[PDB]
């Protein structure tokens, strides 16, 4: 998704806070759609890192953020 | 195009984060030092010298038109090194653009020796056995480890497109 505050506020703001925002927000997604899938995701988030999600979640008009949930885990 | 590629599965900072291994970063994955430093006297310094100009602030900063610079000069140094490796290059050259991304997407992630690791999957390609290929890359740690992204690039050679990407 874009979203005008969160974008550039991702891209400079220090680290630590940015990711906690990043994983609140795929937790919460995971969270209403696909509940069992959460130890997996948090299991990829510490071993393939948090920060890189920052585009696709709040700079990209053309990602739905429904599908960040494939986006960390792999297609279905 | 492999900017689009690489700002989807890397982010984007204008600002230096530190890795999953600990190492400074900035802009589109761009690896500042391959050392577990925090000091940003000396990460300044290092990507002053990388971007041409003093980088100031705890973290550095840099902006979107130095990000995008950076990225196309790691972008050149990594299509470099990939051609003239004499395991991977081989394997390059005989795959069509969208396969060459998928390689080119790995080798970004973990260098151009990470992805010379992969023999069985790099054998299949060459071979043109593309389930095969697909199979060897998902059965990796690196799948394991960024399961994400290794599912969206062996998508690629699975099926020699993009759409995995959303092309
Ligand atoms: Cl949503």
């Amino acid at each position: 998704g874009y979203d005008k505050d969160l974008c550039e506020w991702s891209m400079t703001a220090d680290q630590t806070e940015v990711e906690t925002q990043i994983e609140a927000d795929i937790m919460n997604i995971v969270k209403r759609d696909r509940p069992e899938m959460k130890a997996e995701v948090q299991k990829q988030l510490k071993s393939g890192g948090v920060m890189q999600y920052n585009y696709v979640l709040y700079c990209d008009k053309n990602f739905n953020n429904k599908n960040i949930i494939a986006e960390v885990v792999g297609e279905l | 195009s492999m900017a689009e590629m690489l700002r989807r599965d890397e982010g984007l900072r204008l600002k230096v984060y530190w890795d999953t291994e600990g190492y400074p970063t900035i802009g589109i994955g761009h690896l500042i030092m391959k050392q577990p430093v925090r000091d940003m006297a000396q990460i300044n310094k290092v990507l002053s010298k990388q971007v041409g100009r003093e980088i100031t602030g705890n973290p550095g900063s840099i902006t979107m038109e130095e990000a995008t610079t950076l990225f196309e000069r790691d972008l050149a140094d990594m299509q470099r090194d990939i051609k003239s490796h004499s395991k991977v290059g081989p394997v390059w050259q005989a795959v069509n653009r969208s396969r060459q991304m998928a390689l080119e997407n790995m080798a970004f992630q973990m260098g151009v020796g990470g992805v010379a690791k992969f023999n069985t999957m790099l054998t299949a390609m060459l071979a043109g056995d593309w389930e095969k290929a697909y199979k060897a890359g998902r059965d990796s740690l690196w799948y394991q480890q960024t399961k994400g992204r290794a599912s969206r690039v062996t998508m690629i050679i699975l099926t020699g497109n993009l759409e995995s990407y959303g092309v």
